[PDB]
Order: C-alpha cells, then sequence, then structure tokens
DNA sequence: AAAAGGCCTGCAGGCAAGTGCACAAACAATACTTAAATA
C-alpha cells in the first residue's frame, strides 16, 4: 500500500513560499481582475437601491471578498449615502469574521455606544442574565418607532467565521438585523451557507445574495488558518544549536542510519551503538547514552522501533543534507 | 516577566523607571495605548525596552489563545515615531520562533537577529574564568587538568563557573 | 496588515418617486394588517390568561401555543395589589436545575425591585415576598423555546415549583411556547407531571399561517394595492404560490418580501412606470416611443391587423409612418380596467360571505382566474354550482400590457433570492470563462488556478491521497510556462535568484498546491480529515 | 440409461490486521461578581 505521502515533497521556505506567492497573486490574472472590478462596479446604484429597502446583502461566489468588502463598504456606500442623507461619514464597523478572538459580548459592548444612548441603559446593566438579547430586544422596540435611515453600517467578512458561525451569535446578529435603521451587508466561503438559518433566521435577515466571483487568493484568510508547512526542519534548528559532543554522536546516528528517504530498515541497533560510542570513546555507558540521546527525542528528532533500530525518519535527502552543510 | 501570564502589568514595571504614579491600567494593557504610553518626556533622550526571561510569557498560558496573542501584540513595532520600544527579547527554546504566525516574522518584526549562543567548551567562558581569575591563586592546580575537567564536563555541562564552585568544594 | 486584528471598527426620478409614493402605501397596508393580527394574538392571549376561575387552585394553568414562532411577546394586566412578574426561560438559560431556579429568582426579584424601588436566591423569596414587598404575587412563565430544552431538567424544575402552591399568596402560570407538535411534548415529560399539567390546560394556536385569514387576506390587500396600476402573468402567480408552499412557517413575510422585491426591479428598470397615470403622457420620448415599438402585445397586433385588416393601407399608415397617430393608437388601450381584479375581489368577498368558505387560497384563486380554471377551482367545495355562472368569469385577454405587470422570465429574481448556491459555485468555478476574459499569456492558455484544480478534484473518488492529487495536478503544470511567467519578473532581484532554482518546477508545484488547498478549505469543498495527520482528505462536495 | 453406493471440489467455515471513533474529564480560560480606593 505504497501511496505518496507529502514527506517525499520538494520542501519550500518561507521567505520562497510567500514571495512566489506574492508574485502570482499579484500578477497571475491582473487584467482578468481588473476588468472583472470595472465590469460589477456599475452595480454600485444598484446594491444602493436594494439597500434602500434594508435588504440584507449576502455576498457569495468563489474568491476572497474581504478586499472587496471593504472595497465597496468603505468607499463607495458609507460616504455616498451618508451625503444621499440630506457630519461624519456612517462609521463602517467591519467584523473580522475569519478573526477568531470575536466575541458577542464585547462587539455588542461596542454596538450598544455606536447605537443611541439616548437613556441611561447602563442602569439596564445586570447579572451574566444576558442584557445583550433583552437590551437589542428594547433597541428593537424602541427603533419600530424611530425615522427611517442607516445610522451605522456594519459588514461582515466571511460570516461563516470561526466565531460568528457559532450560534449565538448567529442568532444575535439575526435579531440584530432585524433593525431597519441599520444596513446588513456580509459574505461568507462556505459553501453551505444555506445550512445556517431557518425560516425564523430568514425572517429576522430577509437576506437577498448576489455572487461576486473574482478569484482571489485569500491573502488575510491564508494567514489565519495554518497547514503542515506552517519534524524535520524543526530539528534543522535544533542542531544548530547544541554541544559539539552531541553534534558528533548524531553524526555518528545518522552514518549508521543512513548507510544502508531515510527508511527505518537502514538504522542501527543501540546495541552495536552503544559498541560504537564506546570504541571511538564518546558514550560511557548506557545510561548516558541514552540521556545524550533524549535530548533529540524530548524533542522528536529521531525515530525508534524494534533489533533495537534508531532510524532518522528524515529523508536520505535531507539527512545528507545535514551531513554536508551543518553537522560536517 | 516572570508571575504575569498577562499583558498588562508587564509595563508599569517599565512605567517603574519613571518614578512617578498614574493610570496605567490601559496605557499598559492595549498596544495602542502603549504606543500612547511611550512619547518621552524629560529631554527627547531615546528610551528603549528589553525585556528578561519573555521565556515565561512565551511559556505563558495556551498558545493561541494569549501567549501568541501577547507575541502578536507586544512584538509588533509600526509606531509611525521611529523611536519606538524595540524589543530585545530572549526565549530558551528554539520553538518561539516556530510557534510565531508565520506571514508577520518573515516581513516584521525583531525576530530577524535570531543569535545563537551555543555552549562554549573551553574558549569562551573558560577565558572568561581566567580573566576573573588573573588574581590567580598560588597552588589552584594543574591548569591543563583544569581544562580536562572543563572538556570532560562540558561533554554534558553548561556551568564552567559551577564546576568552579565543585573545584572550591574539592579543595 | 493590522486586518489580522478582531472587528477592529472603521470610523471614516420621477419613476423613484412614484416607487416611492405606491411601495410606501404597499407598507403601509402590511403594517396594517401586521399590527392587527399583533393586537389580536396580544388580545386573545391575555384574555386567555386570565377569568378562569379553577376550584381546584392548587394547580398553576397551562398556556400552550401551538406552532407558536416563540418570539411572541407577552404583557401582563397590571392589577394594582399584586404584582405580576413575567419570567422568560431560554434553552440557553437552562443548563440545569439549580441555575434555571437562580436565573428565574434573580430576575423576578429584579422585577419585584423596579416595582419596589439580601434576598436568598431561591424558594424563600416566594412566602417571604409579601413580608418583604407587601402585595401577594402572581409570576407566570414563559419558556422560550421549549423543543430545545432538555426535558428531563423542565420535568425536574416544574416538580420543583409544585412546592411553592404551600403558601398561597402566590400563584403561578405556564405559558408554554411549544414551536410544534404538542404529541412531541406529551411523549417526552413524565406522565405524573402531565397529570399535573393536564389540571387546567387551552391549546391556543398561534399561527401567521392557519386558514390564510391572514395569509389570504394580505393577498388579497396586496391585490388592491397593485389594482389597475399593473398586472401580473400567471408565470408570476404560480412561483409565487410555489415558493410560499415550500416554506411553512412565515409564508408571509417572504410573500412580502418577494413582492417587494419584485416592485423594486419593475422600478428600476421599466421605463413605462410612468405610463400608470395619464399626467405624464407628456414624458414620452422619441426613444420611448422606439422601445414601445418591440412589445409583444405591438408584434401579435401587427399580425392581427395584418391579418384581419386585408387593407394594409390602413395599417402602413398607422405604422412608424406616424408617431403622434401611433403613440394615439398605442394609449388607446392604455386604459383596459382589468376587471380581472375587480371580479377577483367581487368572488372573495363573496365565497367569504356569501358562501362563507375559508379553507382556501385567493392565490391559486387568482391563478386560476388568470387561467380561467376557476371552475374546477369552486368545484372543490360543491356549493358554487347555483353560483358559478354569477361568480362566473371567462380570463379576459386584455392588450398592451405586456408594459404594465411583472414576471420572471429572466430569472433575476429568483437567481437573487433563490439562488443554486453549490451549482452556482460549481458551475461557476469549472466554466470560469463566461466571467473571467505582458502575463496574458497564460491565463489565456492556462485556467485559473482554481478552476483547474477543481476539475482535477472532480474525478476523485470517496477518500484522496494529497501527494497523489499533487503529482496528477503537477501533469496539469506547464513547467515551460512556470519558467515563462517566473523569469518574466526581472525586476526583482530575489524573484529573479528564485527563478533559475533548477528543481523550482515541483517546489512552486507544491507552494501552489498547498495555497489551493489551503484556500479550499474554509470554501468548503474539501475536508482536512484528521488534522495532525492530513495524509488523505476528502472531497465533500459531489456534483449533484 | 438411471438409480444407488461411494468420494472430489465450491462455498465459507471461520478471525486477527487493524482503524475508526464515540465514549469521557479535566480542560485553558472563558464570563462575570464583589470588596476596595479614590474623590
Amino acid at each position: 500500500k505504497s501511496r505518496h505521502t507529502m514527506s517525499m515533497a520538494p520542501d519550500v521556505t518561507r521567505e520562497e513560499f510567500s514571495l512566489v506567492s506574492n508574485f502570482f497573486n499579484e500578477n497571475f490574472q491582473k487584467r482578468p481582475r481588473q476588468k472583472l472590478f470595472e465590469i460589477q462596479k456599475k452595480m454600485f446604484p444598484q446594491y444602493w437601491f436594494e439597500l434602500t429597502q434594508g435588504f440584507s446583502l449576502l455576498f457569495y461566489g468563489v474568491g476572497s471578498k474581504r478586499n472587496f468588502l471593504e472595497e465597496f463598504a468603505i468607499d463607495y456606500l458609507s460616504p455616498k449615502i451618508a451625503y444621499s442623507q440630506l457630519v461624519n461619514s456612517i462609521p463602517c464597523l467591519i467584523l473580522n469574521g475569519y478573526n477568531p478572538s470575536c466575541n458577542y459580548r464585547d462587539v455588542f459592548k461596542e454596538i450598544t455606544d455606536l447605537l443611541v444612548p439616548a437613556e441611561l441603559t447602563r442602569s439596564e446593566t445586570k447579572y451574566w442574565g444576558n442584557h445583550v438579547i433583552l437590551q437589542i430586544q428594547k433597541m428593537i422596540d424602541f427603533y419600530k418607532n424611530q425615522p427611517l435611515d442607516i445610522k451605522l453600517i456594519l459588514v461582515v467578512h466571511n460570516l461563516d467565521g470561526p466565531s460568528i458561525r457559532k450560534n449565538t451569535f448567529q442568532t444575535m446578529l439575526s435579531f440584530l438585523s432585524v433593525i431597519r435603521q441599520i444596513a446588513i451587508v456580509a459574505s461568507t466561503d462556505h459553501i453551505y451557507a444555506p445550512l445556517l438559518w431557518d425560516n425564523m433566521k430568514a425572517q429576522n435577515y430577509n437576506f437577498v445574495f448576489h455572487d461576486i466571483s473574482n478569484f482571489e487568493p485569500s491573502t488575510v484568510e491564508s494567514t489565519f488558518q495554518d497547514v503542515m508547512k506552517m519534524g524535520a526542519e524543526g530539528a534543522k534548528y535544533v542542531l544548530q544549536s547544541l554541544t559539539v559532543n552531541s553534534k558528533k554522536m548524531y553524526k555518528l546516528l545518522i552514518e549508521t542510519q543512513m548507510q544502508n528517504r531515510g527508511t527505518q530498515r537502514t538504522g542501527v541497533e543501540l546495541k552495536l551503538f552503544n559498541h560504537l560510542c564506546a570504541a571511538d570513546f564518546i558514550a560511557s555507558n548506557e545510561i548516558a547514552l541514552r540521556s545524550m540521546l533524549r535530548e533529540f527525542i524530548e524533542h522528536k528528532m529521531a525515530n525508534i522501533t524494534k533489533m533495537e533500530i534508531i532510524w532518522v525518519p528524515y529523508t536520505y535527502a535531507e539527512l545528507e543534507k545535514l551531513l554536508k552543510t551543518v553537522l560536517n | 516577566c516572570i508571575s504575569l501570564g498577562e499583558p498588562s502589568s508587564i509595563f508599569q514595571k517599565i512605567f517603574d523607571s519613571f518614578q512617578d504614579l498614574n493610570g496605567p491600567t490601559l496605557q499598559i494593557k492595549n498596544m495602542q495605548h502603549l504606543q500612547k504610553f511611550l512619547e518621552p518626556y524629560h529631554k527627547k533622550t531615546t528610551f528603549v525596552v528589553v525585556l528578561d526571561e519573555m521565556d515565561r510569557l512565551l511559556h505563558a498560558n495556551t498558545s493561541e489563545t494569549q501567549s501568541v496573542r501577547t507575541i502578536l501584540e507586544l512584538f509588533l513595532l509600526a509606531k509611525l515615531p521611529t523611536v519606538s520600544f524595540v524589543l530585545i527579547g530572549m526565549a530558551n527554546s528554539l520553538d518561539m520562533k516556530d510557534r510565531f504566525l508565520s506571514r508577520l516574522n518573515l516581513d516584521r518584526g525583531l525576530l530577524p537577529q535570531t543569535i545563537v549562543f551555543q555552549p562554549y567548551t573551553a574558549e569562551q567562558m573558560y577565558e572568561i574564568v581566567i580573566q576573573k581569575m588573573s588574581s590567580l591563586p598560588t597552588i589552584i592546580f594543574q591548569p591543563m587538568a583544569i581544562k580536562f575537567a572543563a572538556k570532560k564536563c562540558a561533554g554534558n555541562t553548561g556551568d564552567l563557573r559551577k564546576l568552579f564552585d565543585v573545584l572550591r568544594g574539592s579543595i | 496588515a493590522d486586518a489580522q486584528r478582531s472587528h477592529y471598527t472603521v470610523y471614516p426620478e420621477k419613476r423613484w418617486e412614484l416607487y416611492h409614493q405606491l411601495h410606501s402605501h404597499f407598507h403601509d397596508q402590511v403594517d396594517h394588517i401586521i399590527d392587527n393580527i399583533e393586537a389580536d394574538l396580544k388580545a386573545e392571549i391575555s384574555d386567555l390568561l386570565y377569568s378562569e376561575t379553577t376550584q381546584k387552585r392548587r394547580c398553576f394553568n397551562t398556556i400552550f401555543l401551538l406552532g407558536s414562532d416563540s418570539t411572541t411577546k407577552i404583557e401582563l394586566k397590571d392589577e394594582s395589589s399584586r404584582y405580576n412578574v413575567l419570567i422568560e426561560l431560554t434553552p440557553k438559560e437552562s443548563p440545569n436545575v439549580r441555575m434555571m431556579l437562580r436565573r428565574s429568582m434573580y430576575k423576578l426579584y429584579s422585577a419585584a425591585d423596579a416595582e419596589e424601588h439580601d434576598v436568598s436566591y431561591d424558594l424563600s423569596l416566594v412566602e417571604n415576598f409579601k413580608r418583604l414587598f407587601g402585595k401577594d404575587l402572581a409570576m407566570v412563565f414563559n419558556f422560550k423555546d421549549v423543543d430545545s430544552i432538555n426535558f428531563n431538567t423542565l420535568d425536574n424544575f416544574i416538580i420543583l415549583l409544585k412546592s411553592a402552591f404551600k403558601y398561597d399568596h402566590v400563584k403561578i402560570s405556564l405559558i408554554f411556547n411549544i414551536n410544534t407538535n404538542l404529541s412531541n411534548i406529551e411523549k417526552n415529560l413524565r406522565q405524573s407531571t402531565i397529570r399535573l399539567l393536564k389540571r387546567n390546560y387551552h391549546k391556543l394556536d398561534v399561527s401567521s399561517n392557519k386558514g390564510f385569514k391572514y395569509g389570504n387576506q394580505i393577498f388579497q390587500s396586496f391585490l388592491d394595492t397593485v389594482d389597475g396600476k399593473l398586472n401580473l402573468s400567471d408565470r408570476f402567480v404560480e412561483f409565487i404560490l410555489s415558493k410560499m408552499a415550500n416554506n411553512t412557517n412565515h409564508n408571509l413575510q417572504l410573500l412580502t418580501k418577494m413582492l417587494d422585491y419584485s416592485l423594486m426591479s419593475y422600478f428600476f428598470q421599466n421605463a413605462f412606470s410612468v405610463f400608470i397615470d395619464p399626467v405624464n403622457v407628456d414624458f414620452l420620448n422619441d426613444d420611448y416611443l422606439k422601445i414601445l415599438s418591440r412589445c409583444p402585445t405591438f408584434m401579435f397586433f401587427v399580425e392581427g391587423l395584418i391579418k384581419q385588416h386585408a387593407p394594409a393601407d390602413e395599417i402602413l399608415s398607422l405604422l412608424t409612418n406616424k408617431n403622434r397617430g401611433l403613440e394615439e393608437f398605442f394609449v388607446e388601450f392604455l386604459v383596459r380596467e382589468n376587471p380581472i381584479n375587480g371580479h377577483a375581489k367581487f368572488v372573495a368577498r363573496f365565497l367569504e360571505e356569501e358562501l362563507n368558505i375559508t379553507n382556501f387560497n385567493l392565490i391559486e384563486l387568482y391563478h386560476n382566474l388568470l387561467i380561467g380554471k376557476l371552475d374546477s377551482y369552486l368545484d372543490r367545495w360543491s356549493a358554487c354550482k347555483e353560483y358559478k355562472d354569477r361568480l362566473h368569469f371567462e380570463p379576459i385577454d386584455t392588450i398592451f400590457q405586456e408594459l404594465f405587470t411583472l414576471d420572471n422570465r429572466s430569472g433575476l429574481l429568483t437567481q437573487s433570492i433563490f439562488p443554486s448556491y453549490k451549482s452556482n459555485i460549481e458551475d461557476n468555478l469549472l466554466s470560469w470563462e463566461q466571467v473571467l476574459p505582458l502575463s496574458g499569456d497564460l491565463d489565456k492558455i492556462m485556467a485559473p488556478v482554481l478552476g483547474q484544480l477543481f476539475k482535477l478534484y472532480r474525478e476523485a473518488n470517496m477518500t484522496i491521497n494529497i501527494y497523489d492529487f499533487y503529482i496528477a495536478f503537477r501533469e496539469t503544470l506547464p513547467k515551460e510556462e512556470i519558467l515563462n511567467f517566473i523569469r518574466k519578473d526581472p525586476s526583482n532581484t530575489k524573484l529573479l535568484e528564485l527563478a533559475e532554482t533548477p528543481d523550482a518546477f515541483d517546489k512552486v508545484a507544491l507552494i501552489l498546491f498547498m495555497q489551493a488547498i489551503f484556500a479550499f478549505e474554509n470554501m468548503g469543498l474539501i475536508k482536512f480529515q484528521s488534522t495532525k495527520s492530513y495524509d488523505l482528505v476528502e472531497k465533500c462536495v459531489w456534483r449533484g
């Protein structure tokens, strides 16, 4: 069952990786991106007239919205529609949904002061008995008899974020979006977005959908997430900071384990390994040997199975690289 | 930075250098409040900050929640006056640089000069020993046996001063 | 740069006026019926809450809300000399019994304080209550959303409350907001506690959808709001009916939503809105005269003229050869009253009070009307046989209506309100050209990374290897173009030094792959099965 | 040519390799409460 394992892959340093991603994502399909963008910008007065009726504007379509999200919102919608009201441009409440440190409690503590503090509603602040939901209920009862104009524009990047998608946060944002004097516009990436809202939450949201596909590299979103590249190279820096005796003993280990990708058959037995590290007069006994070995083990820098095989799971290529570069 | 596990009371410890009294609770807590907190007052002699034993803040509570968060906050030097709090940090285990955000570390921060100080067998530490021991007692003993001790310890050792102490115990 | 911080805020037409003056009438009647139903619900619940003097007076009376949305606010009688404290419990507020008790006690004590102007959060507060507040107490519990609360906990809590009936200065009442299925509730509780609730219950219903007494009524009000001023094809009505039938709980809200959205589409693209009233016949333009030519009514009636009027001279003269005469020929049929709406209201109110029929839908009735199957509609009850000739209405084929109407033939609204969320993505990803138009060479000779990876994606089985796909994608990767494109940037130093790496092809392959599989996890297509392992993955979506 | 003693082979008798994984408990630090210092 010999499967292609990602171990047998040409690794790329973080610098080369970052820089080539930069080159590509900033030059791969520029002319397509700008053509698409200048074409779709004509839709902006359409969004104006749609949000005139407070229809929560949800945005789907492949590629990141974050850039385009802040682009449409901060630059076009807010100040133009502010001028259109008849003065601080309506504070654009951007929700870094990709940021997993967003919490309903604090963001609502912000929202409160953003919204009208016409009365000392802080007096209604109580025990953990959630005054988020009760106070927003009261705020809705208030706004039901208030004039109709946007007093704040909130926009969520990646409404399917690891925090906003929490059903509590979702319900809070639903009961929020019920308010008329606020404009709700957001976007997601999860293809299963409609799984989030029942007819109750839809009724709260009154979602109107729009596709936006511009095929972005998801710059910011690549930042919070992480994959195996984001071990062999882990130990590569460790061995760069050690003692000469450790250097020599690992040198002997790597010779006797690379002689026979560095496979397990190619290792050595601890019997003969002690025989060697005692012949060349390095190890006095087995206890000091295993001690000066566990410093590699206590950071998972070498493998051991059973013969008493100590086999370096690091590739033959990377191993002989250690030899030719950092060991010799 | 030992008994804190949090990035507030640290910077009061830098306010300790003013020999004054203020309300620090915020101005020592959030990065922006820190930037507000560090515009010099007396003569415009630049003040730079140093964090001794960050390997407790680095080794603090859960990584992706507070300690990596604290590192991101304190570590970003995006001030507008170039006379900023230039962190002079110290970490025991290298994994700290592996725990950093990949994007942030390569193009920004105090990270690049990841100077290493590998265990000095005799060549620098033994000479520090000799230079402090300029007033050398008459019969200390055979210096070659001294270097023998140095090597056969530093094999598994990083304290020649403590090997010197077991030598004073021997004498 | 800073964007990685958490939600850091930033602190930076005649057609339209008719939209206003009519859309606002629409919403006005909407909100009228809305407040009607709301006051109705408040009234019925406040009524049923009292006057039920049950001589037992040792068991709190229970009020079930069948089909309750759980959002229905409640009011109480002021009822001096006795506090009327409302208590609301959410399935979030209910981790156990003890914390339910404490949260409820704190809530009711705070309310007694607000009415009142050291206390144990427990049942003692009940009996001390009089001594500590004077007036006797009467609380009511409003379990906001019961179906999700763990019924063992709620049961234990009710048995707890039962003990409060040994003080006689308090009385309690329960308000169950069941989402539906009273059988579901009576399936979970201990039967011995049901027999405690069953002392005096009332299966009061709260459903916006019931006999359409609000549904059909708001539909009719909408018909009135659109009377004589536009039309709506059978396609529109059947689409409304369909999309309504699949949304059980809240038909009305969605109905208003779709109607308003259709109106917005019209008043933002239709140019003839200004021509439902004669006061803007002078609002005509020569280009408007041109666009009033391409009408389907226009061509149909030109054909009818050519057929019937054998002399082509009258038809030719009334044609583009004249413009004032032509526009008069057009405005001739502009005033078709369309009794369809009138006779619709007629038959509606008729079978509402003459036949007095309730379990019916005026929407599909109007559909049949525009069709003419209204006979095979009214037949459903066998009571209009004597009336199917006085409620008779053959559908009339009005003319020129193809300019003053609304129909979903372009599916703009349907695609924008009810999109194929996964199908749209699969299409625009695999196809990608209908949206995407120095370095243009590779874009023209090699697909965007997303779609050209999606297409290999497609042939993948349930469980796939990371690296097998990596190589099958390396096959797709043109190394010749990869060196064409990397060295195509000489201006950068480090990128140039990168460009001469001899093993750069597979390296950049892994780079692009580990960016693509990266950005295709938050998009939901692929799942990184067994994080900390990531040796294989699964393709969640399939085309289908 | 078929029906009755006898003997040969297709179905599976079976179960360890073995991974998934659905159970559990502290878990790391949430969210909030309550006494104190200053005007």
